[PDB]
Order: C-alpha cells, then sequence, then structure tokens
C-alpha cells in the first residue's frame, strides 16, 4: 500500500487504531502481518 | 449431630458453589471483573489483554 499523510496522523497506520483516519479513511486488520514504513518528504511533496 | 456426616456433604458442596460463585468478582489484575467495564472503557487491544 501506498499514500500521503501530515506527520501528525502516521500513528494511526496501525492494528487496532482509533482516530478519523483508522475510521474513515485507512485501516489495518487486527491480526495484520506486515511492516509499516515511513519518512518525512518535505523536501520533495 | 448424630447426623452430621449427611448434613456436611450438603454443607460442602454449597461451600463449593458459593466459593466459585464468588470467585467471579475477583480482579485477577484486571481493570475491574464487571466484564463489560473493561469493554466500555479501554482500547480493544488493552481491553483484549
Amino acid at each position: 500500500d501506498s499514500f500521503v499523510i501530515r506527520g501528525d496522523e502516521v500513528r494511526q497506520i496501525a492494528p487496532g487504531q482509533t482516530g478519523k483516519i483508522a475510521d474513515y479513511n485507512y485501516k489495518l486488520p487486527d491480526d495484520f502481518t506486515g511492516c509499516v514504513i515511513a519518512w518525512n518528504s518535505n523536501n520533495l511533496d | 449431630s448424630a447426623l452430621g456426616k449427611l448434613q456436611d456433604v450438603v454443607n460442602q458442596n454449597a461451600q463449593a458453589l458459593n466459593t466459585l460463585v464468588k470467585q467471579l468478582s475477583s480482579n485477577f489484575g484486571a481493570i475491574s471483573s464487571v466484564l463489560n467495564d473493561i469493554l466500555s472503557r479501554l482500547d480493544k487491544v488493552e481491553a483484549e489483554v
């Protein structure tokens, strides 16, 4: 999966989370078997 | 007191079942033994743990 979010939102990209991204945009399963990879892109985006 | 054996077998079973009921109230280190007051209070990962 690939997307961009503001730096405040990144904690929502995890299993079992609550918040507007987790509820209404993008959600990971309770048995999510994977890795989350992220970086700031302020010199690019 | 002559009939004590039979009365004691009733007493022991009542005492065992009452102990098994009273143990529903014990917390075992969880925030409360009222099961809905874990679920209604915590986030799902914390509630499951």
